[PDB]
């Protein structure tokens, strides 16, 4: 629900989620990077 | 070719070279080229049908993901998911309408496909 929940998940965990493609993972990274955040903090 | 009695691509691909060389205006280079084209046409036709349904191309590529039966591979290929890469690129939502595929089973197959394509 929150950005703080998303930032704790690893890239390998997000790829296990249902309806989660490589394209949507790249979108999430690019958007988090635009805000100075990274996956796995 | 039809007046000389050839009706199929198989006849042109496999008939003895002597019978094709008896046709007026065929030389050995043109007969070899005609046979190579006939064999390539036969190969292409087979591959196209095998990718459209689940005969061989999708029965090996799309069916690489552990769990894919031949019926499911043909259902995937009917949606344009012909290869193990095409399946690795799908979401669960893109496969949700396939009769006999639960969201959990779709998720497991996509993850198995990704493990082979992206982490093998």
């Amino acid at each position: 629900h929150y950005i703080g929940d998303l930032v704790q998940r690893t890239e390998v965990e997000l790829l296990k989620t249902p309806n989660l493609g490589k394209k949507s993972l790249t979108e999430i990274k690019d958007v988090l990077a635009s805000r100075g955040l990274s996956l796995g903090m | 070719l039809v007046e000389e009695g050839f009706s199929t691509l198989e006849e042109l691909a496999y008939v003895p070279m002597k019978e094709l060389l008896e046709i007026e205006g065929l030389d050995e280079p043109t007969v070899e080229a005609l046979r190579e084209r006939a064999k390539n046409a036969l190969a292409t036709i087979a591959q196209a049908q095998e990718e459209s349904l689940g005969d061989n191309k999708p029965a090996d590529d799309l069916l690489n993901l552990e769990g894919v039966d031949r019926d499911l591979a043909f259902k995937l290929a009917a949606r344009g998911v012909c290869t193990l890469e095409d399946l690795a690129e799908q979401g669960i939502d893109d496969l949700a309408d396939i009769e006999g595929l639960t969201d959990e089973k779709a998720g497991a197959l996509i993850m198995a496909a990704r493990n082979i394509c992206w982490f093998g």
